[PDB]
């Protein structure tokens, strides 16, 4: 709160970088996590037209 | 028929105040009922759009299309009337702001086919319109730079609102 | 030709509408259009605002000096609103200063002055006058009324209200029609500042507090073209305010602005104005 | 010692019921970021579209221009809220 | 031609005005415009159901995101809030998640508190007194 | 193409069956016997049918009023 | 419906309220009241003594014409209706709380 | 349809309800005709209800012009400059009264689709959600897999 309009919007809609470790993990579960994060369905501000996806790095 | 292009030369603007930019001169000229397809004339019109008068004349003098000679004659007449009547100081200080071809009044003829059947030829006529504006030709629109593209993308990103909520 | 008149009339009306839309006539003051009665309009102005103006004072407020000059020039071939506007401007400035100082005791005198300047500025007062119909009743030598003349007339109206009803009613009027203009606005949207970090350092020095340490609380995509940086200012290892930004410098500047807002009590989640 | 949720992030939540039990009070003061959890401030068309796509992690398709039809359909004075 | 229609211009315009923003000849030719304008109006009428359906879907997705941020699942959150007698609807819950993160965290804490209070009751059913937040306010 | 029954469908059917079993139970215990109920609502039923008959037989064109006729002269009411 | 509300907010009720414009009202079914550091939740409604939400009928209007068209192919079945729902804009003036916990 | 029509956001004129309510309608102009069945209802309204409405709404200047016209009209001008012209042709006294009252109660804003049924200038009191809300911090702010 108390942010200026542009910084507040930038913070709200910024895209975060997540790291998944695929060692011994099922590719399906990895893909479910990655797909949620990529779509942005993990954000309460989510919307299909808001382009609110995040970066997922799977090692 | 409509003849508004000719009338466009008769509009008289009020005298400009001393502390006002000099209004560039505008000359509207046209040729009516040219025995040429408007579709074919459109290519020459588009070619000469936005070019200086001298460059347009040079390009038209070395074009093989029949319409090129007609457009060159029209442009020369426009230049002459711009100097004589519209108080344009320099012949060369004119650029083609507008150049288009329009459908003219066409005639219908019969084209005989092989088995007693026929088609309806159209003796196509076209109009040609030009507006000559005094001053150097406006610079061509520069291509979009990577910096401009990135700026537009970031502006679009910043314009995002939380849709369908409080 | 089709016999009939109604379709032709309708088409003429539509052609007139399209012609007007394509080439609308130059704007004309409402006084010169039909259905106008100045006395009724001014009385309705008072009644709309729910205030017992004195009609003579209100007329004097609405008449401008330039209008008098133009009228005399025309007659060649009235009391202006100068004093009323001056009184209204002075009272409005003092009353807005009192309101703002009471609401935000921590706000510096410079900040209060800037807020009052914003509220009494040409843009805000012009908008308020336009949507309160002061422009319609304003007598001026040119139309549309220039913002300076409109502001002068609005403050003349305020001065007339002061002379008619008194300081309390005038203060209520100001609270209703100018203090409301800062609702939804941001402190530095209204009071433009430069070097907020420097200004915050000055404020902390006044409060006898060591300069804050700018520190990177959170970050994302530092090496990308869309980074997010959260910069927090720490006072003796205590967070005073953190702000987001694209670059570290911008985030630090925004954090300084947030710290200033918190210090002056103009935070976004501050108590609403009381009406 | 039981906590309804981890208290590390976003506030310290404390639930309670009033004596009558007909209303629930939540006390959630925001948790500040510890100083120790912070770092000091540090002190042609084809190729162009490829560069922009690499920069912004998008595809080439959005960097190509659009026709006059769309460019003029776009609303240049959209309504603004707040 | 005793009686001849004279309003056909306006009759056509009544449809063409709605058709003006279409693509191709559908925005100019009445024969084509009328068919597409009727479809447009039918779609507009039927879209009032889909608007409500998608708003709830959007609210549910946003609430799921907000609850997962706290380790809860949307069914648990909703069911336990209902069991606590908090009748906040999904629209308001999504609004709180977006704009009141602390209040939403408090509500999620209440839901999880109820969900654990629920489980203690199930384990030691009977003798165990009702959980503090499990007590239900009775209206008469 | 073959179709298959899911656990959800089975549970739905079982829920409906439980409701119907409760219906059977609650229908299994009448309050009055048939001889007791015979004629206990005859008066009310007769009155209801009498009301229906009266409504059916009271159908008749509505009244017509000189005021209604003459009020049409107001279409040309003007200001003198 | 449930509205998330704050002072100076505007609310668009989709029906006439039988109130004169500028008339002040108390909204009585307040499910939740929340501040920066605390929130109070009713079960399901907070008491009158706790919260006092006040609004004002700022405007009475009709909604923009909504089109209801029915159409069935090859049945000569096409119908059109235009409906303008009445609406009332309310402005939320203040939200007051009292120490009645 | 919404897509083939302009839209706006729920809003007031000058925060009309915050300090005091100001009736946005400021002018009514009834063009009526002495003769003609079309304006019979308008004439009866002017005779019976216009004075009561004028005294009930002292802030609205009401002009009544009796001129020959085939379609009597009422032009409502609001404070924000909006002008709405409504035909009272062949409308009864009660219909005209309801229309005039609706005009009086209505604001000058255009009657078009409103995107949201609400409008907050301060949607957030606890701070708008951003990706780092609800995310715990780490010692020395070390990102994942950071060596130091
Ligand atoms: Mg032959």
């Amino acid at each position: 709160s108390s942010f200026s309009r542009a910084p507040q919007q930038w913070a709200t809609f910024a895209r975060i970088w997540y790291l998944l470790d695929g060692k011994m993990q099922p590719p399906g579960k990895l893909a479910a996590m990655a797909s949620i994060r990529l779509q942005g369905l993990h954000k309460p501000v989510y919307h299909a037209l808001s382009d609110c996806g995040d970066h997922v790095v799977i090692m | 028929i409509s003849r508004k292009w000719e009338k466009k030369n008769k509009i008289v603007y009020p005298p400009q105040l001393p502390g006002e930019p000099r209004r560039p001169a505008e000359i509207y000229h046209c040729r009516r009922q040219i025995k040429y397809s408007k579709d074919k004339m459109w290519y020459l019109a588009k070619l000469i759009r936005g070019m200086s008068i001298d460059q347009a004349l040079a390009q038209l003098e070395f074009n093989d299309k029949k319409g090129a000679k007609i457009i060159k004659e029209v442009l020369l007449e426009a230049q002459d009337m711009a100097v004589r009547d519209h108080n344009v100081e320099f012949r060369s200080n004119l650029y083609i702001a507008e150049s288009t071809s329009g459908r003219g009044q066409c005639l219908k003829r019969i084209r005989y086919h092989g088995r007693g059947r026929f088609g309806i030829m159209e003796k196509v006529y076209c109009h040609y319109f030009v507006k000559l504006v005094e001053g150097p030709p406006p610079p061509p629109e520069p291509p979009k730079t990577a910096v401009a593209h990135a700026k537009e993308y970031i502006q679009q990103l910043r314009s995002r609102t939380i849709v369908h909520t409080l | 030709v089709k016999k009939g008149f109604r379709a032709a009339f309708r088409f003429q009306k539509e052609l007139e509408r399209q012609r007007l839309l394509r080439c609308p006539p130059p704007p004309v003051r409402r006084s010169e259009k039909p259905n106008w009665d100045y006395h009724a309009e001014i009385q309705a102005f008072g009644h709309r605002l729910q205030e017992n103006f004195s009609l003579d004072l209100l007329k004097t407020a609405f008449v401008n000096s330039c209008y008098i000059k133009s009228e005399e020039a025309k007659r060649q071939q009235l009391k202006s609103n100068q004093e009323l506007s001056e009184q209204g401007t002075s009272f409005s400035q003092t009353c807005l200063t009192q309101f703002l100082e009471d609401e935000y005791p921590d706000m510096p005198t410079e900040g209060i002055k800037n807020l009052v300047d914003f509220l009494t500025g040409e843009e805000v007062v012009c908008h308020v006058a336009r949507n309160l119909a002061v422009e319609q009743l304003t007598l001026s030598e040119e139309f549309p009324v220039p913002p300076a003349v409109l502001q002068q007339t609005f403050f003349a109206v305020i001065g007339a209200l002061l002379q008619s009803s008194g300081p309390e009613r005038t203060a209520l009027f100001i609270r209703d029609f100018l203090i409301t203009q800062m609702t939804g606005k941001e402190l530095f949207e209204m009071w433009k500042i430069i070097n907020p970090m420097g200004l915050l350092v000055e404020e902390l020095k006044k409060r006898n507090v060591s300069a804050p340490e700018s520190r990177l609380t959170r970050q994302s995509g530092g090496t990308t073209a869309l980074p997010l940086y959260f910069v927090g200012l720490y006072c003796d290892k205590k967070l005073i305010a953190e702000g987001p930004g694209e670059t570290v410098l911008v985030a630090e500047e925004e954090a300084a602005r947030v710290a200033l807002r918190k210090l002056y009590g103009f935070t976004e989640n501050r108590r609403p104005w009381n009406y | 010692t039981y906590s309804p949720l981890p208290d590390d992030y976003n506030c310290n939540v404390e639930l309670a019921l009033t004596s009558d039990g007909r209303t629930i009070v939540c006390y959630h003061p925001s948790v500040d970021i510890p100083y120790e959890h912070t770092k000091p401030i540090p002190r042609e068309e084809g190729p162009m579209i490829e560069q922009l796509s690499k920069m912004f992690f998008t595809t080439k398709h959005r960097w190509y221009p659009h026709g006059r039809y769309h460019r003029c359909r776009k609303n240049l004075n959209p309504p603004k809220d707040r | 031609l005793r009686n001849r229609v004279t309003d056909r211009y306006f009759r056509i315009q009544e449809v063409l005005k709605h058709a003006r923003h279409f693509r191709g000849r559908k925005n100019r030719c009445y024969r084509l415009a009328v068919r597409t304008v009727i479809r447009a109006f039918v779609k507009c009428t039927k879209a009032r159901y889909l608007k409500k359906k998608n708003m709830r879907t959007l609210w549910i997705n946003r609430i799921t995101a907000a609850s997962q941020e706290h380790g809860l699942k949307y069914p648990a959150l909703i069911g336990n809030l209902v069991k606590c007698q908090v009748e906040l609807n999904r629209k308001v819950l999504a609004d709180l998640a977006i704009y009141e993160p602390k209040t939403f965290k408090s509500l999620a804490a209440l839901a999880s508190r109820r969900r654990h209070e629920g489980f203690a009751a199930a384990l030691g059913d009977g003798k165990e007194p009702e959980g503090i937040f499990s007590r239900v306010v009775q209206y008469h | 193409r073959p179709r298959f029954v899911s656990l959800r469908a089975k549970q739905n059917m079982i829920r409906r069956l439980e409701i119907e079993a409760e219906n059977h139970y609650w229908l299994s215990m009448p309050y009055m016997t048939r001889e007791q109920e015979r004629g206990h609502a005859a008066v009310r039923r007769r009155e209801a049918f009498e009301a229906i008959k009266a409504a059916a037989t009271s159908k008749f064109p509505p009244h017509r009023f000189i005021a209604d006729q003459l009020d049409h002269l107001n279409v040309t009411k003007k200001w003198s | 419906r449930q509205w998330k509300v704050t002072s100076e907010d505007l609310i668009l009720i989709g029906n006439e309220l039988d109130l004169a414009c500028g008339e002040r009202i108390r909204l009585e079914k307040v499910l939740l009241v929340g501040a920066d550091n605390f929130t109070l939740l009713g079960k399901p409604l907070l008491g009158k003594d706790l919260v006092r939400v006040e609004a004002t009928v700022i405007e009475k209007t009709e909604s923009w014409p909504r089109i209801i068209m029915r159409f069935r192919k090859r049945k000569n079945f096409k119908k059109k209706r235009i409906v303008t729902t009445p609406q009332t804009v309310l402005r939320i003036n203040s939200i007051e709380i009292a120490p009645c916990l | 349809t919404a897509r083939g029509t302009p839209s706006r956001f729920l809003a007031s004129v000058l925060h009309n309800g915050l300090g005091r309510y100001v009736q946005q309608l400021q002018r009514l102009s009834f063009s009526v005709s002495r003769d003609g069945a079309s304006s019979r209802g308008a004439r009866e309204f002017v005779e019976r209800e216009v004075i009561d409405f004028a005294r009930r709404n002292p802030g609205v200047v009401i002009y009544v012009n009796s001129r020959p016209c085939c379609v009597p009209r009422v032009v409502a001008e609001y404070l924000n400059g909006a002008v709405r012209e409504e035909s009272i042709h062949c409308k009864s006294v009660e219909e005209i009264s309801t229309l005039v009252q609706k005009l009086a109660d209505q604001s000058g804003l255009d009657v078009i689709r409103i995107r949201k049924p609400f409008h907050t200038d301060n949607p957030s009191i606890q701070g708008q959600w951003h990706p780092f809300t609800n995310k715990p911090t780490t010692f020395r702010g070390l990102r994942p897999r950071e060596v130091q």
